[PDB]
């Protein structure tokens, strides 16, 4: 046979290995597919019903958990669209916390609503300017929707409250008790000032009994070992040094010359007793405990075991800082007897055992302090790093309750209302730009799709129900999770809400990769290295 | 020998007579080689 | 298909059949160990890339010397590791619930059953039998100072029941009783030392109230100094006591003979002034973790006291709590209150090792095992036999409630969840009535294993049961069942209760997984 | 489902496994053939063994713990009877 040679100009000058993509059947249509298919992976793993996944990273590690997130962070995508709705989704987690499956859901709907339009003749532009308009107009209407907004952040039970919803759409069935736990942890820890620093809270995996032995405990705990003698302090007065207890030397090379025998009888005494009386004019001030980060002297150990003195050596550069914040003491960064306002003040300082692990405790009895930390008990370490993530998405949202204090029905009141108001604005518009519009605002329908689709029960009766139902004024009406028939049930009387921040955010993001993606015309790509 | 192996590869054992007959044939072989250069009118 | 989503190696597999696929890997990871459990269990033997040999009967030992790399059997792995760290009895017992679980409720899985509803019928069956068993668990408030010791005992003989130092148990029991209550308030393991020297018997193996180890390196002169003290006193460095330089960082300049001479005579006026110190302060045995020099050797022995150089930082421990002194790393004030005081010490032969041995002190906080044995591997084992007691004891000073064994726990818990299961309607009832016939996995395996006919046992044990008797199970030698809390057959009821939370958490972890994703290399 | 094979065991086609009374009978199996090997060494009548070093060196003895030392073994019964004659020793 014959072969079709090249096409002269751009073809023939190609570089071998790269790939040149142009036109709308070998660019757009692909790059939706590719985003269709990246959402329909993790479609299956939204709302309380969703299922949990087991993913092997390039390393041999085994993560399992159902958060977007991490999922999306352990899988290595190589399609670049794909890779623009990850960015997209990684950047609406750094931002809020919680919503980066909404994100995926709303961008893989959009495009393959999108794909439709392109072929029954609408150009790029057109659906780019009507998905736009409808963005706007959902941000403007979505204020209207906001209902039951915080009072109190400094109420146990009202932060339980608020806080159960993002657990429980995470962890089914212990949700009161994480939330119990979590509310406890952040109320603990806020200020008078509105400053709410997510770091201030620690947690702490030890191996051993069921969740339910998981605790909160006001101070700080160090899997360590003492290193002297003494093991337990009742009323701690705290030393801190940034330097190693040790006698120091120049920073210059030094030597110690000598030219008769009286000086080299006399060196190791004088150095011996030059020790002992630093370490006694440090255990005058009344010290308790002395905390280093560095290395520890023979010499000094005997010392301090000597004067009754509590040596612990813990070492991260951030563990004392920690620590420092925790008990009110400012790192000395040479050995020197400290003043009172250097000096830290801790009730109980102590050593313990949990399940085959040595710890060390410094305990208050402030219901405030500085820090708290949270102590989690599991018989698995996949399970405790799940248990692990859901505290972070609650304390999240509890920050993001601080910034601000509304909060939006859930469990698809919201989106069905914005899709139906949507739809009655793009009724009334004149041109070609109503398709997208209408477009948009069906787009919404994923996600009460989604969640009855995982949840058991048939989609389109759970929807024309909701449908139907919001045609007479019932703006707080959702899916039901405990019924075998598909039904729907108030929202507000139930307690299942979300914040007002995260769905701007959520929406405004998700719109805006859509766009960007349906914008690229050609693509060229090297060859890999 | 027994079916089931009691030694590593390239180990190797040998039993009465064949040990014996080992033993002598060297034993024999060593004398003969030098019995040619004993007494007055020995070679080198 | 022109560009792919993920890399090419990626595998995937979602469905009812990938659940299928973890459910039967649980059957094989718990047939792995399932002859192990009970009186009559025997032991395996595993042999690793190198060629070294384990024997072993402990089920968390062969699991982690089993390379089991499926992601979902590697959670049967998780739970023995976490029940052996948390309690340190029962590591197969959890294994074999946790299969026994998933087998049972395998073909609801099959017939698209959502797992969710599964989920939550395990947790309600898990709070029901935690609750059931402490509500029936047996205590004694105020007993007596010699009723908490033979319980202590007949939990030791019960734990020694199924290891291979069976036949020695009352000899054992007694001994790890003894160690246990010789030990402070915090129970550290760390207190106990154990000694491992080959030959004898194992009726040979003794504990020491006090101390012991091993000879350490020694240099000419050693065997020029007694051997055995009546009323010693013992100091304890961390100094070196040899001819050495003073300081790396120094160096000496000098312009004349005499001064040279003066510095040459310095160094050893030097050691021998460290030397008269510790000498003038009475101590007649001297022990330091640094080396002990040729020359301070030849000193001691020349005025009749013992030195010994090099010894370990846990032996130098142990040393200093059971005489009550303090280490020393400078000899200037070495006062009567720093030394320890023995009430004997000696050296001794044991199957061709030298020992030295502390004993006679009235205030220790530890003491010694010395074990002895036909092997290596005869020692290893004994020693892990004795973890199991020790763990055990430990667990029943800290709280002293027991539940009868030999499966009568189980019974009256599976009898317990089927009455209550008749009481809810729906696929709950299947459900639990699954959970609570999955628990007499435990008599069944006991009578298989001591080759029984375990059928007609389990009719006669429901039998009894129902009837109205909690405390029954199979009696081994009698081929029949008995009243095993008057045979004093007993376990606290920790082993029990964090066995059920273990296997259940496990069991639900597996279910609620939903697809599998494998990344390249 | 079709169970096809699927990889539990690191290394699982080319490691071996014995269960049952296969694995006991192998056992006895090997005792007896060290105990045979062992047998003529025993009275005042009895006789020594010559063995030859991984170098080439020789060394006739009739000492069994020597001998049990001197001989190199896979199986791991026939170690443990080396061990317990090492133990006597
Ligand atoms: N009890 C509940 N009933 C119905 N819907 C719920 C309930 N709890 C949470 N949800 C819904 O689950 C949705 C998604 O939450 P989740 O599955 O955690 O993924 P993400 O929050 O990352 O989008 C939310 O929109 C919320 O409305
Ligand atoms: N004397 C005995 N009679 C009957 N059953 C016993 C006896 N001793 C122990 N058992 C049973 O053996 C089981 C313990 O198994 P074992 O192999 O010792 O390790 P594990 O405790 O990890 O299962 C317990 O369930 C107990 O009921
Ligand atoms: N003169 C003798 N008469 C009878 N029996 C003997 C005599 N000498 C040794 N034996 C026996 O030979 C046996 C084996 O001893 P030996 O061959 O020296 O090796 P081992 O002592 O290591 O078993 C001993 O049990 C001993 O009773
Ligand atoms: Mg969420
Ligand atoms: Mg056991």
């Amino acid at each position: 046979a014959l072969h079709v040679p090249k096409a002269p100009g751009f073809a023939q000058m190609l570089k071998e290995g790269a790939k040149h993509f142009s036109g709308l059947e070998e660019a757009v249509y692909r790059n939706i597919q590719a985003c269709k298919e990246l959402a329909q992976t993790t479609r299956t793993a939204y709302g309380p019903n969703g299922m949990n996944k087991m993913v092997i990273n390039h390393l041999e590690k085994l993560f399992v958990t159902n958060d977007a997130a991490t999922i999306l962070r352990e899988l290595e995508v190589q399609h670049p669209a794909a890779k623009m709705i990850v960015m997209a989704s990684h950047m609406q987690e750094q931002e809020v916390g919680d919503g980066t499956n909404f994100v995926l859901v709303f961008a893989g709907a959009l495009l393959e609503l999108a794909e439709e339009l392109l072929r029954i003749g609408l150009s790029v532009s057109e659906v780019i300017e009507g998905y736009e308009i409808a963005c706007r107009k959902a941000h403007e209407i979505l204020p209207n929707l906001v209902c039951c907004s915080a009072k109190n952040l400094r109420d146990i039970d009202e932060v339980s409250s608020l806080l159960r919803t993002s657990i429980m759409s995470k962890q089914y069935g212990n949700e009161v008790f994480l939330a119990k736990l979590i509310a406890q942890a952040c109320v603990s820890i806020f200020p008078d000032s509105g400053h709410f620093n997510v770091d201030n809270i620690r947690v702490c995996k030890i191996l051993g009994s069921g969740i339910s032995s998981s605790s909160v405990l006001h101070g700080m705990v160090f899997k360590k070992e003492t290193e002297g003698d003494v093991t337990s302090v009742k009323d701690a007065k705290i030393a801190v040094y940034s330097c190693p207890f040790d006698g120091m030397i120049t920073e210059t090379k030094g030597t110690v010359l000598i030219k008769t025998a009286e000086e080299l009888m006399n060196f190791s005494k004088g150095e011996e007793n030059l020790m002992d009386a630093q370490v006694k004019a440090i255990a005058d001030t009344g010290a308790n405990v002395v905390v280093t980060g560095g290395k520890v002297a023979d010499m000094a150990l005997h010392y301090a075991n000597k004067y009754n003195i509590m040596l612990v050596r813990l070492n991260s550069k951030w563990d004392l800082r920690r620590l420092c914040k925790t008990v009110g003491a400012t790192a000395l960064p040479r050995l020197t007897p400290p003043v009172l306002e250097e000096m830290g003040h801790c009730d109980s300082v102590y050593l313990s055992e949990v399940g085959d692990t040595q710890v060390v405790v410094f305990k208050h009895e402030k219901e405030d302090g500085a820090i708290s930390t949270i102590v989690l008990r599991g018989s698995t370490d996949n399970l405790m790093d799940d248990i692990e993530r859901a505290v972070d998405d609650g304390v999240n949202t509890f920050k993001v309750l601080t910034r601000d204090k509304r909060l939006v029905p859930g469990g698809g009141a919201t989106e069905i209302e914005l899709a139906k108001q949507i739809t009655s604005y793009g009724e009334t518009c004149p041109g070609l730009e109503q398709y997208a519009i209408k477009k948009f605002a069906e787009a919404f329908e994923a996600i009460p799709r989604a969640l009855a689709e995982n949840s058991g029960v048939k989609a389109n009766e759970v929807i024309s129900k909701l449908y139907a139902v919001h045609q007479e004024g019932n703006k707080n009406v959702g899916l039901d999770i405990e019924a075998e028939v598909p039904a729907v049930k108030d929202m507000l009387e139930a307690g299942i809400l979300d914040t007002y921040l995260g769905k701007y955010w959520a929406i405004k993001l998700a719109t805006n990769a859509a766009v960007t993606v349906l914008r690229v015309d050609q693509i060229i790509m090297a060859k890999p290295a | 020998l027994a079916p089931v192996n009691i030694f590593k590869a390239g180990a190797d054992e040998e039993r009465a007579e064949t040990a014996r007959l080992t033993s002598f044939i060297g034993a024999i072989a060593i004398g003969d080689l030098v019995k040619s250069t004993l007494g007055p009118k020995g070679m080198d | 298909t022109p560009v792919i989503l993920l890399k090419e190696g990626t595998d995937s597999s979602q469905g009812i059949p990938q659940l299928v696929s973890n459910i039967s890997a649980c059957q094989v990871i718990a047939e792995a160990v399932r002859t192990t459990l009970g009186p009559r269990g025997m032991d395996k033997l595993i042999v690793d890339g190198r060629g070294k040999a384990t024997i072993s009967n402990d089920g968390a030992t062969i699991l982690k010397l089993l390379d089991v790399v499926h992601p979902a059997a590697k959670t049967l792995v998780d739970i023995a590791k976490s029940q052996d760290a948390e309690v340190g009895d029962g590591t197969t017992s959890v294994t074999l619930l946790a299969a026994e679980f998933l087998k049972q409720v395998k073909p609801y899985v099959e017939e698209g059953l959502h797992p969710q509803i599964i989920i939550r019928a395990f947790r309600t069956a898990t709070q029901l039998a935690v609750n059931k068993i402490k509500e029936i668990a047996v205590t004694v408030k105020k007993a007596d100072k010699v009723e908490q010791r033979k319980l202590l005992e007949k939990c030791a003989m019960t734990a020694l029941s199924s290891k291979l130092i069976s036949q020695q148990k009352a000899f054992f029991a007694k001994m790890v009783v003894d160690a246990v209550m010789m030990l402070d308030d915090l129970l550290q393991l760390k207190m106990i030392g154990i000694k491992k020297v080959q030959g004898g018997a194992l009726e040979d193996s003794q504990l020491v109230a006090g101390v012991a180890f091993k000879k350490t390196f020694s240099y000419a002169g050693f065997e020029m100094q007694p051997k055995k003290y009546h009323n010693p006193k013992i100091a304890l460095l961390n100094v070196e006591l040899e001819l050495k330089a003073e300081k790396d960082n120094a160096e000496i300049r000098v312009h004349t003979v005499e001064d040279y001479q003066a510095i040459v005579d310095a160094e050893w006026n030097i050691l021998y002034d460290k030397l008269e110190k510790i000498h003038h302060s009475g101590a007649k045995v001297v022990l330091s973790k640094l080396p002990i020099g040729d020359v301070a050797t030849q000193y001691f022995a020349d005025r009749d006291m013992f030195c010994a150089g090099r010894v370990p930082e846990e032996d130098l421990k142990r040393t200093m709590m059971a005489c009550g002194g303090s280490i020393q790393t400078s000899v200037n004030a070495l006062s009567a209150d720093v030394l320890g005081r023995c009430q004997v010490f000696e050296e001794t032969q044991i199957g061709g090792e030298r020992y030295n041995f502390f004993t006679g002190c009235p205030k220790a906080k530890t003491c010694t095992f010395i074990l002895r044995g036909g092997a290596e591997q005869f020692m290893e084992e004994t020693e892990r036999s004795l973890h199991d007691a020790i763990m055990i004891v430990r667990r029943a000073i800290k709280n002293d409630s027991v539940v009868a064994g030999g499966g009568a726990i189980e019974m009256e818990l599976s009898k317990y969840l089927r009455d209550y299961s008749r009481t809810i309607p729906g696929k709950q009832q299947l459900l639990i009535g699954a959970y609570a016939k999955a628990l007499e996995i435990i008599p069944r395996q006991l009578c298989d294993n001591a080759g029984f006919d375990a059928t007609n046992i389990l009719n006669k044990l429901r039998a009894r049961h129902a009837q109205g008797g909690t405390w029954y199970g199979v009696d081994i030698n009698n081929e029949d069942i008995a009243d095993n809390f008057e045979a004093f057959v007993w376990e606290p009821a920790m082993v029990r209760i964090n066995a059920l939370t273990a296997a259940s958490e496990a069991a639900c972890l597996i279910v609620s997984v939903d697809e599998t994703i494998k990344n390249p290399r | 489902e079709y169970g096809r094979p699927f990889l539990i065991i690191k290394d699982q086609d080319r490691k071996s496994r014995l269960m049952g009374l296969e694995a006991l009978k192998s056992h006895i199996m090997a005792a007896k053939a060290v105990a045979n090997t062992m047998r003529t060494s025993l009275g005042p009548n009895g006789l020594d063994k010559m063995m030859v070093d991984k170098d080439g060196d020789v060394t006739v003895t009739n000492d069994g713990a020597t001998i049990l030392s001197m001989m190199d073994v896979d199986h791991q019964i026939a170690k443990l009877m080396v061990e317990l004659s090492k133990s006597q020793d």
